RNA sequence: GCUGGGAAGGCCCGGCGGGGAAGGUGGCUCGGGGGCCCCCGAGUGUUACAGCCCCCCCGGCAGCAGCACUCGCCGAAUCCCGGGGCCGAGGGAGCGAGACCCGUCGCCGCGCUCUCCCCCCUCCCGGCG
RNA sequence: UGGGCCACUUUUGGUAAGCAGAACUGGCGCUGCGGGAUGAACCGAACGCCGGGUUAAGGCGCCCGAUGCCGACGCUCAUCA
RNA sequence: CGGUUGGCCUCGGAUAGCCGGUCCCCCGCCGGGGUCCGGUGCGGAGUGCCCUUCGUCCUGGGAAACGGGGCGCGGCCGGAGAGGCGGCCGCCCCCUCGCCCGUCACGCACCGCACGUUCGUGGGGAACCUGGCGCUAAACCAUUCGUAGACGACCUGCUU
């Protein structure tokens, strides 16, 4: 599984309904993946290894992209994960603060990439919610709670080294 | 040193991106490299923005963070920015840089005879002005 | 643009400076680099002196006269790492490296000019601040350079000469801005010409 | 007015930068952002491209060349093309006179400088 | 009077690393760095100019030294200035690194 | 066009309101600096001389994957116009006249006439005001 | 023609081997071309002679075509990175 | 043999800071500090600045008038890192023209078309004419030497 920027899921499904139980149980799962295929193709990867269903016996009774409900208000998302090493698989707890679930998802994926040289075919997202600012544990968070929160932005590195590529002046970066 | 602050309320100019050469109020602040911002008065709607593309002004806004759009709008028009910035010498360079963009041929034309003229007199007033400086005979 | 580009190396980072100048002598466009004692060099200046140890040491053994030669003027050294980056061996890349000409300090064709400045290779754009660099003069003078302390004395000579330059200057600078003062009643037609398309602020 | 056969008739105010009533092709002109307003302007019928198509004289009725024909190398200007540009002259000029600046900059010539790009440049 | 031409520099043939295309050329052009500037460029004229040793009929003119292989400019090469151009002889090789003049001729603006 | 018959968002001080809390506003207590008077820092708390979140009894209007560039998948639910580049292979297609200087022809898409009325710019205009 | 050799996976002897011996498929031999700097076998792709367009694998500081993107988020200082 | 198609005649630098200008102290009436005042997404701005060319003729207006131009003369000063350059005074000789806004007409207006336009009196090589100022050498061989030497090379001497 490759990457992108994510959207999050929800897929239901259910197996097939056989002559013995006439109405089997569906199951609904919230899935982060870049495109809907990836999300049928995760959704029947986790529901393979939780119940004894596979996509033979099985369908998608819906797939549905969950929009972010309030994408203009900053939320702090906790996401319990596990992952495998080189060596064996841990469980993992990390903070985030984002504007939508998906980016703080995407947050954390390119975040267990750098950290841990984790590839996403490791990583394993069990939970994601919306914590608020008095329940975090991560510092990298906690310092960013602050009504007012005031910083500068102190060494300005020039962007456009090219336009122009031979100049008269040294750039300045304080601003 | 450090006259300029992030801030809840900092008016900065939106310089690349989408919403370039705009004017922006900072809502909150999303992590280290991102601010939520709303500029509702520049016609620029509440999204997050990167520090890279914005640059901070000496305009504050007076508004409690993560608020609505109405009260930074009002904010904003009360001691509106749109007359305090253009009135500014920022934003007035600005607009030459842009008008100087949009100079025609025959505006060009008559550039150049107005500032031959216009240089030739400062030159001459230069040179009268150092050789009447010159009349200097004391001990 | 037909003219002869002139850099300054002072604050310039090797390769990078190297880089930009191989493709722009390539791409025609003679080049002058001066004050190559003030280029810069990325990674602390025990580990860079240890680097040129190690071309030091690597040399033909049945000819060292015919082996590898160690330059060790700065000027160079920079031309040297742009003969790295150009192809050489041709009659075009031998065509350039001929285009390019490097000094230590700034010899008196080029002492009164303007010299650009490379951003793109600039120490202060390109590495974070709380990083080691080396100089290639100190690199250069404890390697085996000779001529650090007659290129100083030579380059606070120009310093000098400058700073009157510069003085000159700013006087007349303000004598301009003092005839503006004087004569804006007869210029005032013509200034907001100017004023309207967008220069003179 | 552009002919009928796509070329543009053009007139420099012949006065001002010796260019006559002359064709011209619209991929060779760059087309600025300056304008004359030339309603109620008289262009006479007889403007047209068999007006403006070259003339030809060699050869009558000789075969072999070893004598030359020195006349006929001077195209001269006839009376009426004299008279067609000065009526034309007469009745666009002093709406030229009108605007300032306009006679100089249609006296002077366009050219490239060691600054301007023609991709930046706005006409 | 006047230049009346951009000045662009033969910067060499197009290529992969180890074959070259001596049909197509590629051209810098003085002060464009990008595609959308390289955009106004799309169809002009371009011509290399030299001399050489014998005389050949000048157009509306006398003879001289001076010849001139014409092409014209096809397309941009790659996110910085850099078109190629299609010239009616390929551009022979002592001429990288040198000038090549675009004509602002078929225009369209 | 579809979607949670989009999600959010804008305006209507949204209004009767009901709560709740801190990244705690005002007011107060305490600590510092400026001519008893002002602002910053620490505790208090629930609207105050700021605001935020949830439920409405119901929302209304405008807009609508926005011509304020927040976040999609599309087109029998899709069309119009323009620019650059490369190329022009082929060569007797005439059912009629009994081909006549020389096949402007097939298929496909159209327009007018063999009906009669109008009306609008015109025109060798005829005399012209 | 009846000397074969190499690679994924399986596999025998051997401490192992660019060792010896099998199975299956593909290759090389008999095969050039793009990439892997370089290379019988790898990766892409198989070839009449050309123009235009677009790609694969692979890349895009400079050699060297292409990031001269105001690319994104982190990690890392090495006196053998 | 060809390239080329306006120039930039210059602070040192800092980057968690800069740049400019003035009132009071000090340096044989300029430079250095301390105030104070501006500007800082650099406008005293290299995304910058300077030059700008169709040419003449009658005719006005301001800009100028303390000027322009003499490869015209003479003199002085500065520049050594690769000075190969730059700057200023005195003599006289032509014009009040050239810069901006106007009036008036004319030029091959070569009948749509390419290499036009500069640097440029470019660089290099032979040859002819034309005047003014000047100058009248060395090297090698041969010969000697033997501080030298396989041969070349090298060190020496040769009318006073
Ligand atoms: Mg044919
Ligand atoms: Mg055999
Ligand atoms: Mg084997
Ligand atoms: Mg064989
Ligand atoms: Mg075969
Ligand atoms: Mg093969
Ligand atoms: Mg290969
Ligand atoms: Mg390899
Ligand atoms: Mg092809
Ligand atoms: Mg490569
Ligand atoms: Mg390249």
């Amino acid at each position: 599984k490759a990457s992108g920027t994510l959207r999050e899921y929800k897929v239901v499904g259910r197996c097939l309904p056989t002559p013995k139980c006439h109405t089997p149980p569906l199951y609904r799962m919230r899935i982060f993946a870049p495109n809907h295929v990836v999300a049928k193709s995760r959704f029947w990867y986790f529901v393979s290894q939780l119940k004894k269903m596979k996509k033979s016996s099985g369908e998608i009774v819906y797939c549905g992209q969950v929009f972010e409900k309030s994408p203009l208000r900053v939320k702090n998302f906790g996401i319990w994960l596990r992952y495998d090493s080189r060596s064996g698989t841990h469980n993992m707890y990390r903070e985030y603060r984002d504007l939508t679930t998906a980016g703080a998802v995407t947050q954390c994926y390119r975040d267990m990439g750098a950290r841990h040289r984790a590839r996403a075919h490791s990583i394993q997202i069990m939970k994601v919610e919306e914590i608020a600012a008095s329940k975090c544990r991560r510092p990298a968070v906690k310092q960013f709670h602050d009504s007012k929160i005031k910083f500068p932005l102190p060494h300005r590195v020039l962007r456009r080294q090219h336009k122009p590529r031979f100049t008269t002046k040294r750039p300045n970066t304080f601003f | 040193v450090f006259r300029r602050f992030v801030e809840v309320g900092r008016v900065a100019y939106v310089s690349f991106g989408p919403h370039a050469g705009k004017l922006v109020a900072i809502v909150d602040v999303i992590d280290q490299n991102r601010a939520l911002v709303d500029g509702p008065c520049t016609q620029v709607r509440r999204q997050a923005m990167p520090f890279k593309c914005m640059q901070l002004t000496d305009f504050i806004l007076k508004f409690p963070h993560s608020a609505h759009q109405k009260y930074v709008r009002q904010a904003w028009q009360k001691a509106d920015i749109n007359t305090k910035w253009a009135a500014t010498r920022w934003a007035k360079k600005i607009e030459a840089r842009e008008r100087k963009a949009k100079m025609t041929d025959f505006d060009r034309f008559k550039v150049m005879k107005a500032k031959k003229m216009r240089n030739r007199i400062i030159k001459n007033e230069v040179k009268k002005l150092q050789k009447a400086a010159l009349l200097k005979a004391s001990p | 643009e037909v003219q002869v580009l002139v850099l300054d190396g002072r604050g310039h980072l090797l390769g990078r400076l190297a880089a930009i100048v191989a493709k722009q002598v390539l791409l025609g466009r003679k080049v002058v680099v001066v004050r190559c004692e003030g280029i810069n060099i990325s990674g602390n200046f025990y580990r860079n002196k240890l680097k040129y140890l190690a071309f030091l040491r690597k040399r033909m053994n049945t000819n060292p006269s015919r082996g590898p030669y160690h330059f060790r003027a700065p000027s160079r050294i920079f031309w040297r790492t742009v003969r790295g980056m150009l192809p050489h061996k041709t009659k075009r890349g031998q065509a350039a490296l001929d285009r390019l000409k490097v000094f230590d300090g700034i010899p008196p064709p080029y002492d009164k000019k303007k010299r650009m400045v490379v951003p793109a290779a600039l120490k202060v754009v390109r590495l974070k601040p709380t990083r080691k660099f080396a100089y290639l003069g100190r690199l250069a003078h404890e390697v085996g350079w000779k001529y650090q302390a007659v290129t100083a004395t030579l380059e606070e000579k120009r310093k000098e000469k400058a700073k009157i330059h510069y003085r000159k200057k700013k006087q007349l600078m303000r004598l301009r801005k003092q005839a503006e003062k004087n004569v804006e009643k007869k210029i005032d037609k013509y200034t907001e010409v100017l004023k309207t398309h967008g220069l003179l602020v | 007015k552009q002919l009928a056969s796509g070329l543009l008739l053009v007139t420099g105010p012949l006065v001002l930068n010796r260019v006559p009533l002359r064709r011209t092709h619209q991929k060779f002109v760059i087309a600025t952002s300056t304008k004359i307003d030339i309603s109620n302007v008289k262009i006479p019928k007889h403007l047209t491209d068999a007006y403006f198509k070259k003339k030809k004289l060699r050869k009558p009725r000789h075969q072999e060349g070893e004598i030359f024909d020195t006349e006929k190398e001077k195209y001269e200007i006839t009376e009426q093309r004299k008279i067609d540009q000065k009526a034309v002259d007469s009745q666009i000029l002093p709406k030229i006179k009108a605007i300032p600046q306009l006679q100089g900059y249609l006296r002077s010539v366009f050219a490239l400088t060691n600054g301007i790009y023609p991709h930046k440049l706005v006409f | 009077s006047g230049r009346l031409w951009s000045k662009a520099i033969f910067a060499g043939y197009k290529r992969g690393l180890r074959n070259q295309r001596e049909h197509t050329a590629l051209l810098k052009i003085e002060g464009v760095y990008a595609r959308d500037e390289t955009e106004f460029y799309l169809g002009k004229r371009c011509a290399y100019v030299y001399k050489a040793k014998n005389n050949t009929v000048t157009p509306g003119g006398k003879p001289n030294k001076t010849r001139v292989i014409w092409g014209k400019v096809t397309r941009a090469h790659g996110n910085s200035g850099m078109v190629r151009a299609k010239f009616r002889s390929n551009l022979p090789a002592k001429a990288i690194g040198h000038r090549i003049r675009v004509m602002l001729y078929p225009s369209r603006i």
